[PDB]
C-alpha cells in the first residue's frame, strides 16, 4: 500500500500549495495519514466548505495538477507574502495574487474562464482576499467597491472583499479565505472581478482511490 | 530552427516621442490556442534582462502602459508611445515556442538630441612608454551626437589599417552625447621612422573634417 | 520575492570545465523549468538551454550542445551548468532564469519571466597582470589623461585626485588586444588656466592583481 504521511502539510493545503506542502503538490497515494500538526493555510484564512473538500481528498487516491491557462496583462500577478516563506516572501505555488500594477491604481475589470476537457472532475479553487482596511484595499486594488463572481452550470456566487482588520495572526490582521467548487467534464467556471482576487493557476484532478486518516501512529 | 529578425537595430527616439520596434519570425508563433508565443525583454545599461511583453501582447507584472505588444503569426511589433529617459537599453524578441529558444538581434534604444560637433584632442605617447617598446597615440573626442564618427589616423599624410582600436562611451545622461577613444598602436621602430601626426575627424556635426596634429 | 542567484563564475583557462550554480528562493522552485541565457560582451542574448521541473529532459542551444550540461537539485532550490571544453568564445555572463508559465508538454511556452543577476565567466589563458599606466599630456579647455595598458582581467577603475576631480570625466570600455591583456584609457577635460597650478593625479584600481598606480600628469 503507497501511503503518505502528510505532517505538517494539510490535506487541503495540496491543492493550493502553502510551502509545508510543496513536496505533496501532486501526491500520489492508497493511504493519506494526516497530522494534528498539519496546516491547510499559511496567509491567515480558512477554506469554505473544507470538511467536504476534505472527504472528497481522503478518498481521491492523489492529485494531479494541471496549468489553466490564464494569462494576464496590465496587473500584477506576483504578490507575495511574509506569511508564506520560501527563504522570502512567497505565496501559494498554485494560485497567483493579482494586484494593481502601481500602489492605489484602478484594477481593470476581467473576466476568465476554464473548461474541464478532462474526462473525470476537476477541483477548482479560487481565493477572496479581505485586507486589513479600506485603505490597504485601495492601495492594492484601487479605491472602490470590489466583486468576484463565480458561475458554472448549475452554481452561480458573488462574493465581496469586506476590509476589516481581525485577530493579528503572523503578524497579519487580512484574511484570504478559499471557495471551491467540482467542476464536471465539458461544464466551465468564469470567473468575474476587479481586484481582492486570488486566481488560481493550476486545478487538480484526482488520480484515483484512497482512505484518509488522521492518526499519531 | 526558428530565425528572429529584428529591426531596425538602432532607435535614436527623442523624448515624450513614440517609438516602434519590429521582430520577424521564419515560422508562425501562433499556437493551436490562439497565443502568440512571443515574448518582449529589455535590457537596461548594466542590469540583467527583463520580461516586458509575453505571449504576444501581454503588459507583465509591473510593465507600465506606455508599452505594448502586436501581430499575429510571423509579424510581431514592440510600441512605445511616448518615450521616457527611464527606457533606453536594448529590446529582444524571442520566440518562446520551439527549441532552441532564439532571439531577435536586438534594438538598442537610444535618446535623439540635436547634433553636437566632437571637441578633438590628440595625445603623443609617453616618454615612459616609449622607453617600452611600443607607441600608442591617442585621439579622443569630447561629448559629441550622433555616435557615428569618422576618426581618420594620418602619420605623414599615409593611410592606416589595423593599427587602431576605438572605444565609445555611454550617452550620458545629462547631456545625451557620447565620447570616443582612438588608439593607434605602432612600435617605437615605425613611431620613430616617421614624424608628424595627426587624426582627422568627420562629424554631422562638423562642416569640414577637423584634424588635430602633433610632431615627434 | 522571487530571487535568482548565480555563483561559480571567474577566470578559466581554454579547454577546462567549470560548473555555475543558481540559488533560487521565493517560489516552488521544484515545479518549474528553468533556463540558462548567456550574454558575450557587446553580443546580444544566446540561449544555452533548459532544465525541466522534474529533470527528465533537457535541451540546449547550438552553440553549447555537446559540451554543456543541466541539472538541477529540487531538494536544495539550485540549477547547474556544467561547462567543459570551454572555449574562448563561451566568454559570456550566463544568467540563470525561470519558465513562468507551467502549460502542458504540447504547448509548452518557454517564456522567462525572472532572471537573475548573472555571473561572469572568462575563458583566456593570459596570466593575471596588473596595468601600465602611461600618461596622456594636454598639448580655454585642455584633455589630458591616462593610458591604462596591458592587464588581466577585468576590471580596472580609475579617478582622478582621489575622489575630488569628478566632473567632465570620461573611463572608456576597455578593449582587448591580440595579446589577451586589456588596456583602456580615462581622461578629464579642465581650464587650460589650472593647468600649472591644480595637479592631476589618476588613481588605477586593479584589484584582481592587487595593483594600485598613481601617475601624475
Ligand atoms: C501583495 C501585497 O500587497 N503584499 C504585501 C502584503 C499585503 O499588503 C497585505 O499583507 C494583505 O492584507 O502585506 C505585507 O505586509 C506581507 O503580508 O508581508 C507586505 C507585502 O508586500
Ligand atoms: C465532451 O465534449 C467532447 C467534444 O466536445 C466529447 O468528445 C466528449 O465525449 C464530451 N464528454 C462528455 C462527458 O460529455
Amino acid at each position: 500500500k503507497r501511503t503518505v504521511d502528510l505532517g505538517q502539510c494539510g490535506l487541503l493545503g495540496t491543492i493550493t500549495g502553502p510551502p509545508q506542502c510543496d513536496q505533496f503538490l501532486e501526491f500520489s497515494a492508497d493511504l493519506i495519514i494526516e497530522r494534528r500538526e498539519g496546516s491547510d493555510v499559511c496567509y491567515p484564512g480558512k477554506f469554505v466548505n473544507e470538511e467536504a473538500l476534505r472527504q472528497i481528498l481522503r478518498e481521491s487516491g492523489g492529485i494531479d495538477k494541471e496549468a489553466m491557462g490564464f494569462t494576464y496583462s496590465g496587473i500584477r500577478t506576483n504578490g507575495a507574502t511574509s506569511a508564506c516563506r520560501r527563504s522570502g516572501s512567497s505565496f501559494y505555488a498554485e494560485m497567483k495574487w493579482l494586484l494593481s500594477n502601481t500602489d492605489n491604481a484602478a484594477f481593470p475589470q476581467m473576466t476568465k474562464s476554464y473548461k474541464n476537457t478532462r474526462k473525470s472532475p476537476a477541483l477548482i479553487v479560487w481565493g477572496i482576499h479581505h485586507s486589513v482596511s479600506t485603505a490597504e484595499q485601495t492601495k492594492l486594488y484601487g479605491s472602490g467597491n470590489k466583486l468576484v463572481t463565480v458561475g458554472s452550470s448549475n452554481y452561480q456566487q458573488s462574493f465581496v472583499p469586506s476590509p476589516g482588520a481581525r485577530p493579528q495572526v503572523n503578524g497579519l490582521s487580512g484574511r484570504i479565505d478559499f471557495h471551491w467548487l467540482m467542476l464536471n467534464p465539458n461544464d466551465t467556471v468564469t470567473f468575474s472581478f476587479n481586484g481582492a482576487f486570488i486566481a488560481p493557476d493550476r486545478a487538480s484532478f484526482l488520480r484515483g482511490k484512497s482512505m484518509g486518516i488522521q492518526s499519531g501512529v | 530552427e526558428i530565425v528572429m529578425t529584428q529591426s531596425p537595430l538602432s532607435l535614436p527616439v527623442t523624448p515624450g516621442e513614440p517609438a516602434s520596434i519590429s521582430c520577424r519570425s521564419s515560422q508562425s508563433l501562433l499556437h493551436s490556442n490562439a497565443h502568440n508565443y512571443l515574448d518582449w525583454y529589455l535590457q537596461k545599461p548594466g542590469q540583467s534582462p527583463q520580461l516586458l511583453i509575453y505571449l504576444g501582447s501581454n503588459r507583465a507584472s509591473g510593465v507600465p502602459d506606455r508599452f505594448s505588444g502586436s501581430g499575429s503569426g510571423t509579424d510581431f511589433t514592440l510600441k512605445i508611445s511616448r518615450v521616457e529617459a527611464e527606457d533606453v537599453g536594448i529590446y529582444y524578441c524571442m520566440q518562446a515556442l520551439q527549441t532552441p529558444i532564439t532571439f531577435g538581434q536586438g534594438t538598442r534604444l537610444e535618446i535623439k538630441r540635436t547634433v553636437a560637433a566632437p571637441s578633438v584632442f590628440i595625445f603623443p605617447p609617453s616618454d615612459e612608454q616609449l622607453k617600452s617598446g611600443t607607441a600608442s597615440v591617442v585621439c579622443l573626442l569630447n561629448n559629441f551626437y550622433p555616435r557615428e564618427a569618422k576618426v581618420q589616423w594620418k602619420v605623414d599624410n599615409a593611410l592606416q589599417s589595423g593599427n587602431s582600436q576605438e572605444s565609445v562611451t555611454e550617452q550620458d545622461s545629462k547631456d545625451s552625447t557620447y565620447s570616443l577613444s582612438s588608439t593607434l598602436t605602432l612600435s617605437k621602430a615605425d613611431y620613430e621612422k616617421h614624424k608628424v601626426y595627426a587624426c582627422e575627424v568627420t562629424h554631422q556635426g562638423l562642416s569640414s573634417p577637423v584634424t588635430k596634429s602633433f610632431n615627434r | 520575492q522571487v530571487q535568482l542567484v548565480e555563483s561559480g563564475g571567474g577566470v578559466v583557462q581554454p579547454g577546462e570545465s567549470l560548473r555555475l550554480s543558481c540559488a533560487a528562493s521565493g517560489f516552488a522552485f521544484r515545479t518549474y523549468g528553468m533556463h540558462w541565457v548567456r550574454q558575450a560582451p557587446g553580443k546580444g542574448l544566446e540561449w544555452v538551454g533548459v532544465i525541466w521541473y522534474d529533470g527528465s529532459n533537457k535541451y540546449y542551444g547550438d552553440s553549447v550542445k555537446g559540451r554543456f550540461t543541466i541539472s538541477r537539485d529540487n531538494s536544495q532550490n539550485t540549477l547547474y551548468l556544467q561547462m567543459n571544453s570551454l572555449r574562448a568564445e563561451d566568454t559570456a555572463v550566463y544568467y540563470c532564469a525561470r519558465n513562468g508559465e507551467r502549460w502542458r508538454v504540447e504547448d509548452y511556452y518557454y517564456g522567462m519571466d525572472v532572471w537573475g543577476q548573472g555571473t561572469l565567466v572568462t575563458v583566456s589563458s593570459a596570466s593575471f597582470k596588473g596595468p601600465s599606466v602611461f600618461p596622456l599630456a594636454p598639448s580655454g579647455t585642455a584633455a589630458l589623461g591616462c593610458l591604462v595598458k596591458d592587464y588581466f582581467p577585468e576590471p580596472v577603475t580609475v579617478s582622478w585626485n582621489s575622489g575630488a576631480l569628478t566632473s567632465g570625466v570620461h573611463t572608456f570600455p576597455a578593449v582587448l588586444q591580440s595579446s589577451g591583456l586589456y588596456s583602456l584609457s580615462s581622461v578629464v577635460t579642465v581650464p587650460s588656466s589650472s593647468l600649472g597650478t591644480q595637479t592631476y593625479i589618476c588613481n588605477v584600481n586593479h584589484k584582481p592583481s592587487n595593483t594600485k598606480v598613481d601617475k601624475k600628469v
